């Protein structure tokens, strides 16, 4: 119902919008009388600097830390020292038959990323054919995962996969 | 001499009675009905601010015998000073088992004769389908 | 776990522990009782937990079909991180119903190649299980439980 | 000290259990005037009170079987002792119970010796 | 009379329609703080026009309600107080009064909320089940008896709406062994010889049956017995309807019903 | 033959077994064969047998470790407690972190739910957002309740400023524990609106990390440990008017409820005479020192004020057989009341000061003598040289004052000269010279 | 003698008609300085000063607020008295009644003295 003050007020839209003060401030100085309006110290400070500086990204880092203690995780010879941020070396240790360790080169936190590439996959795979056959039912089983995470899902199935290589 | 370990477990007995005497006066004190009572003329309120006193002296002489267990565990401090809380996660008795073993016959003579008594105390379960 | 049940002459014996689980059963065949057994040992476990500090309510009747639980179905497991630490237990017809994990925080053996770069070492987490061995503890009635539990602070 | 890791501080166990239970009391004994309207207001701090209570409760009695376990583990004559006098009180309770049963039972029986006069 | 929840209700309209309009016409003061996109502070002046809109509606809503109150105040009771200062030292009535009120709802809050007790363990005449069972005859609709031919043992049964009693034969104090039957299906009245068990039914009850040797097992309290059958009998008059059936259609069975915590729902489901 | 349950859904999927008959050369172990559906008018959908058909015994035989029912029990248990937490699952693979059949420690055996990349919250994000993930550490979901239908999530964080002391002191925030059941197998709403709760509320802390000038000498007194609503109280001499801050989601404005926490504090010793005021105050700029600052000004005259009887209407009115009241205690504002007696003669006195009050007429609205309120009867007698009195021509116009108001307040048994005539009655100043 | 609820419904026409004519003179009062700090000698019209209006819409609130709390107070209190004493208006006589009265009061005093006591020996 009360449209007249709304629209009246919504004319004065322009950057000539002073008088208000004029016509407010002596009534609220009139109702009101708060000294307390911002008295106390401060300051706006919105942003100083903020980057890492010292490590990888640390969600990553983070949410790996607190994996079983089956596998054990290194480093390589340093080429993904900025946007990689992750060259990881894993070995699967339970009561199974170990194998070739993985690549582990993630991308930024999306994680589009199968991190593996397996550079050695040709040689070292075709050396036994039991590990062969453990291999194709690995990629058998990985292209089902719909966005993957080398983080948990990949390292996870990888590991299933293993433990089921015994038939 | 000691008794260090029964020194706990009454202690132990002392705060958990302390609660549940919190939990009996809450519980009690929580109908305090009128005193002024229409019918009732001077009969509740009497018995119930006794029993509130009761109560009070009972969680009083707990607490100074709290405090006092309290202070004899804390003082006798005899064995182990060091006592690494790190020695808490792994990875002659004669007499007792003689005491355990004669404990353990009396258990199962007062079983059997238990046993016996389920026989002998049944009596009305054959014999209810005629009973009067 | 209060259950009552009913001696049938001609027909079997009826029985609801809790949730009206009506069952049958035969002359000579009650390993249900060994099974309720576990079960309630595990929901004691669960309530003294919840009494003393406060886990979750994770404690499912089963899961991952650990042992193959032989001895009539019977399997129970449930876990208790008390405050930065976490005890777990299993349960069932012998199959490894001892079962207690502890864990303190500098271990000897972890992985933190991929860590130790970074700074402000992070031993908050908890990935090696560690099971502590139930064998020749002071387990009057495996109700000790929460005894283990108080190796939090003193 | 508000975000620092250690506390100074001292003298507790003790008189916190008595501080903490006259705490939400005193404010219902009061010589005050007390405004005739009120509600969901004190049901916070009572319930902050007995939170504290049974929190630093447990704290004690998780001390308690620190130190019993300690004791256990180092003097477990003590301990041995204490299953000994509970077990002579225990077969001291179940030879009472058992009299008494006897007695009872024989006391029954004997009124009804010849109820049928016949 | 519980128009004073009500009353109370537009009492913290009236203050927040103040606090509103207030707070309105302070932002009015000063305009937008640092927009450099656009003039979106329309939106929020909006917001503020929408919530007078509320504060307008709920006040009529509330002078729609609360018609009006009764003819001679203070119904005559505290005439001691409007007396003259001769008899009144009369406000430590009204103190007292509002004392009492606190304390009670204090220890009912304090008594509900230490539920959950700490007590680790718990160690170191026919006389009771009369009274018990007067109390709970005193409760309408819900019809009791008892005969007890077997002996010192209690045998006491229900009515309902229905013809649906249920036997219940227990202890002293604590309900056990109970039964249910439907329509004089039962007749344990002279059934055969005389009040008769036969531990039947059609087939139909069983579920009943089981519901309640479960709750008997479930509000089985270490002790106050009264609290215990007052439970009991309040978890037996949860069936006086019989016709919802939440959490499914009303047509998933035979019936529906298992309320241990005060509220049925589709059984087969828990 | 086939068998459902109910525990996950009304039906969503049955299980259909059946013995593989017409075994080779054995009159028994007919290897009983079994089958999965996934099927949703009653739907056929197809089944496929998706699971270790029928690799179970295989499986069974080449462990370690009277009826085999146990594989059987062992297969509608796994389904029983898998189907709850895949559909959870399924359900926040809309949201981010679709992280599929992680499990917790592996020796836990039973299936976990992680989150990662929390989205973000609708208010501020600018800045707040990024402390959030400097604070952000590792968090789950796991089963709870009777296991039927009941979730809990578990939560932590940093370093926590506002930890005390007396509730296990940690370094990093040791839990946070969230419950949720629903109705029909909606959750991801309420997580949400709690991430929006904690993510505001730790701004309001992340604001509050200062040093305050003079507060701070009232060893802090902060040890109500905060979880996931800030309270303090080092006001009085002792413990006492503890804060309250959460967000209800079913509105936008916050609660705030003083407390009661202190032996020597009244026997209500709160602002919920002012609460209102003060809590829509604090809606309009989380800046908590102004809040502090505020309650540190009022809670004295606050006290003073409460002290006269103003529930009672004083026997029967004067006039006639109507009720009336004799107090009229006024929350207008933050700080202004505007008390009056007998629905009149309201008095304007209040404080604005940090160590000082000011009293003044309150009917006269801007209008020395020109015009009126037109209302109550304003201006009784004399009030300027009552004030005068007790300080250490028909206007008044903002009459300071401090102590001296606790001095005209607390009704005294002697009626200022009380010569000892009679009259058992602690009558007020302000009440004698109203009558 | 007029009973407050009805005096509330009645006067909240009032309160709603006076929060209109405050929104109408603000909006002269907005219009007018409008016109003036940029348009021409056109608004010539010396309307409220607006500090009337809203002083006299606060007034009527605040009066409004007094009259129901006055009359939440006084149902409060018949209730309270109504729920604990029964009906004596001379079937018991008045003496009796502040007999009783005084009985519950000392009986009051006394749990106050006991907890008193309770906190002390805690102490």
């Amino acid at each position: 119902q009360p449209l007249l003050d709304a629209v009246l007020a919504n004319i004065r839209s322009p950057v000539f919008n002073h008088s208000l003060y004029r016509t407010f401030v002596p009534a609220m100085t009139a109702i009101h009388g708060p000294p307390i309006t911002a008295p106390v110290v401060c300051t706006r400070k919105r942003r100083l600097e903020d980057d890492e500086r010292q490590s990888i990204p640390s969600v990553l880092q983070g949410e790996v830390a607190r994996l079983d203690p089956k596998f054990l995780v290194n480093l390589d010879p340093s080429h993904c020292s900025n946007n990689g941020t992750v060259h990881l070396i894993c070995k699967l240790d339970d009561k199974d038959l170990p194998s070739v360790p993985p690549l582990e080169l993630s991308v930024p936190a999306d994680y589009p990323a199968q991190s593996p590439l397996w550079i050695d996959r040709q040689w070292q795979y075709d050396a036994n054919p039991f590990l062969q056959s453990v291999h194709r039912c690995m990629t058998s089983r990985l292209l089902q995962l719909p966005d993957k995470h080398s983080v948990t899902a990949l390292l996870n199935t990888w590991a299933q996969s293993v433990h089921q290589a015994c038939l | 001499e000691v008794n260090t370990a029964s020194l706990c477990r009454i202690g132990q007995e002392t705060v958990q009675d302390i609660v549940y005497r919190t939990m009996e006066i809450f519980q009690l004190l929580r109908n305090m009905q009128l005193p002024n009572g229409v019918t009732y003329h001077t009969g509740t309120y009497q018995d119930r601010l006794t029993k509130l006193q009761d109560n009070l002296r009972q969680l009083s002489v707990l607490f100074r015998k709290l405090r006092l267990v309290y202070d004899k565990c804390n003082e006798n401090c005899g064995g182990m000073d060091p006592i690494p809380v790190e020695q808490l996660i792994p990875y002659e008795r004669r007499e007792i088992a003689e005491v355990n073993k004669k404990l353990k016959q009396k258990n199962q003579q007062l079983k059997q004769i238990m046993d016996q008594l389920r026989n002998l105390i049944w009596d009305i379960n054959a014999m209810l389908a005629m009973r009067n | 776990s209060i259950q009552l049940q009913l001696n049938i002459g001609v027909e079997q014996i009826r029985v609801v522990h809790r949730d009206g689980r009506v069952i049958t059963l035969s002359y000579q065949e009650q390993e249900l009782q060994d099974f309720l057994l576990s079960q309630m040992s595990q929901h004691q476990v669960h309530a003294v937990q919840q009494l003393a500090w406060q886990v979750l309510s994770f404690s499912n009747h089963v899961g991952l079909g650990p042992i193959e639980s032989i001895g009539n179905a019977s399997a129970i497991t449930v876990a208790s991180p008390s405050g930065d630490y976490a005890i777990s237990v299993r349960n069932g017809p012998e199959s490894g119903s001892k079962i207690m994990v502890q864990f303190p925080r500098n271990q000897c053996k972890d992985l933190p190649k991929s860590d130790v770069l970074q700074d402000n070492k992070w031993s908050h987490l908890r990935g090696p299980f560690k099971e502590v061995q139930w064998n020749k503890m002071e387990g009057r009635n495996f109700v000790y439980k929460m005894e283990l539990l108080m190796s939090a602070l003193s | 000290a508000a975000p620092g890791a250690p506390r100074p501080s001292s003298s507790t166990l003790v008189d916190e259990l008595e501080s903490s239970f006259e705490a939400c009391f005193a404010s219902l004994v009061s010589q005050d005037y007390v405004n005739g309207t009120d509600q969901e207001e004190i049901r916070t701090g009572v319930d902050q009170c007995i939170q504290k209570f049974l929190d630093i409760a447990r704290q004690t009695e998780c001390f308690f079987l620190q130190k019993r376990l300690q004791l256990s583990v180092q003097k477990p004559e003590q301990v041995i002792k204490e299953d000994v006098s509970e077990l002579r009180n225990e077969l001291q309770r179940k030879d009472a119970l058992v009299q008494k049963h006897l007695t009872k039972l024989r006391h029954w029986q004997q009124v009804l010796e010849d109820i049928n006069v016949q | 009379s519980v128009n004073l929840e009500a009353f109370s209700q537009a009492i913290s309209a009236i203050q927040a329609l103040r606090s509103s309009v207030s707070r309105v016409f302070d932002c009015l003061k000063d305009g937008m703080r640092n927009k450099e996109t656009l003039e979106g502070r329309e939106k929020a002046f909006i917001a503020h026009f929408q919530d007078n809109l509320h504060s307008v509606n709920r006040d009529l809503n509330e002078l729609e309600r609360l018609s009006n109150l009764v003819g001679k105040p203070s119904e005559n009771h505290p005439l001691h107080n409007s007396g003259l200062l001769s008899l009144d030292p009369y406000s430590q009535l009204l103190q007292a009064y509002k004392w009492s009120n606190k304390l009670q709802y204090h220890a009912g809050l304090a008594s509900g909320l230490l539920n959950q007790q700490s007590l680790k363990r718990s160690a170191n005449p026919q006389y009771v089940d009369d009274v018990i069972s007067r109390i709970d005859r005193m409760f309408p609709e819900m019809s009791i008896h008892l005969s007890r031919p077997n002996g010192t043992s209690a045998m006491l049964l229900v009515t309902l709406g229905k013809v649906l009693k249920v036997i219940v034969v227990m202890r002293s104090l604590f309900i056990d062994r109970t039964i249910v039957k439907g329509y004089n299906e039962n007749v344990y009245t002279e059934d055969g010889k005389l009040d008769i068990w036969s531990k039947s039914n059609y087939q139909v009850f069983q579920k009943v049956t089981d519901h309640a040797t479960t709750a008997l097992l479930h509000y089985q309290l270490p002790q106050m017995p009264d609290v215990v059958v007052r439970s009991f009998m309040t978890w037996l008059r949860s069936y006086i309807k019989l016709f919802q059936a939440p959490c499914q259609r009303c047509g998933k069975f035979l019936q529906d019903g298992l309320p241990p915590t005060w509220r049925d729902f589709r059984t087969l489901e828990a | 033959k086939n068998k459902l349950f109910i525990k996950l859904t009304r039906l969503p999927q049955y299980y259909i077994v059946v013995e593989m008959l017409e075994v080779p050369n054995k009159p028994t172990q007919l290897s009983y064969k079994y089958y999965f559906m996934s099927v949703n008018s009653p739907a056929m959908a197809l089944l496929l047998q998706q699971f270790k058909e029928n690799i179970q015994d295989l499986v069974f035989r080449t462990k370690t470790g009277c009826a085999f029912n146990k594989v059987l029990a062992h297969f509608v248990a796994m389904c029983d407690t898998n189907m709850p937490f895949v559909g959870l699952r399924l359900e926040l693979s809309n949201l981010e972190i679709p992280h599929q059949g992680v499990q917790v420690e592996g020796d836990g055996f039973s299936h976990a739910i992680r989150l990662l990349k929390i989205p973000p919250c609708k208010g501020i994000t600018e800045e707040t957002q990024k402390a959030l993930d400097r604070s952000l550490l590792d968090c789950t979901f796991r089963l709870q309740g009777r296991n039927n239908r009941t979730w809990v999530a578990e939560l932590v964080f940093a370093n926590c400023p506002l930890n005390g002391t007396s509730t296990r002191e940690q370094g990093p925030s040791r839990h946070v524990y969230l419950t949720y059941e629903n109705l029909l197998s909606k959750v991801v709403e309420m997580f949400l609106n709690d991430w929006n709760s904690i993510a505001r509320l730790y701004e309001c802390v992340l604001e509050f990390a200062r040093s305050l000038p003079d507060i701070p000498a009232h060893i802090f007194s902060e040890v109500r440990v905060y979880n996931y609503r800030k309270l303090i109280l080092c006001y009085g001499t002792t413990k006492g008017s503890s804060i309250s801050i959460q967000w209800n989601s079913i509105h936008q404005k916050f609660h705030i409820s003083l407390g009661t926490v202190g032996p020597n504090s009244g026997c209500s010793n709160c602002h919920n005479t002012i609460l209102h005021q003060l809590q829509e105050m604090f809606n309009k700029t989380p800046n908590v020192v102004q809040l502090l600052q505020v309650l540190f000004d009022t809670q004295a005259p606050l006290n003073a004020i409460n002290k006269l009887p103003t529930v009672p209407m004083l026997g029967l009115t004067q006039r006639t057989n109507t009720a009336y009241q004799c107090f009229s205690i006024l929350p207008q504002s933050s700080t202004h009341i505007r008390l009056a007696f007998r629905n009149m003669y309201c008095i304007d006195i209040y404080c604005r000061s940090r160590g000082v009050v000011a009293i003044r007429d309150g009917a006269y609205s801007l209008f020395d003598n020109s015009k009126l309120v037109e209302g109550f009867y304003p201006a009784p007698g004399l009030k300027t040289f009552l004030n005068m009195f007790v300080d250490s021509r028909s206007w008044a116009a903002s009459i300071p004052t401090i102590s001296a108001l606790n001095i005209l307040l607390l009704p005294s048994p002697t009626p200022g000269l009380v010569p000892g005539l009679a009259g058992s009655y602690l009558c007020s100043p302000l009440e004698r010279f109203l009558g | 003698d007029f009973d407050p609820v009805q005096r509330y419904k009645m006067l909240i026409p009032q309160l709603k008609e006076s929060l209109q004519t405050l929104m109408k003179v603000a909006a002269q009062n907005l219009i007018q300085n409008t016109n003036i700090d940029n348009g021409q000698k056109s608004s010539d019209g010396p309307i409220q000063r607006f500090d009337k209006c809203l002083e006299e819409f606060y007034a009527l609130c605040d009066q409004l607020e007094l009259c129901l709390r006055l009359a939440h107070e006084c149902l409060s209190q018949s209730c309270d008295s109504a729920k604990h004493s029964p009906t004596l208006v001379p079937s018991l006589p008045y003496p009796q009644y502040l007999a009783v009265i005084k009985a519950q009061i000392s009986c009051a005093k006394d749990i106050h003295t006991a907890l008193l006591d309770c906190a002390n020996k805690v102490t």
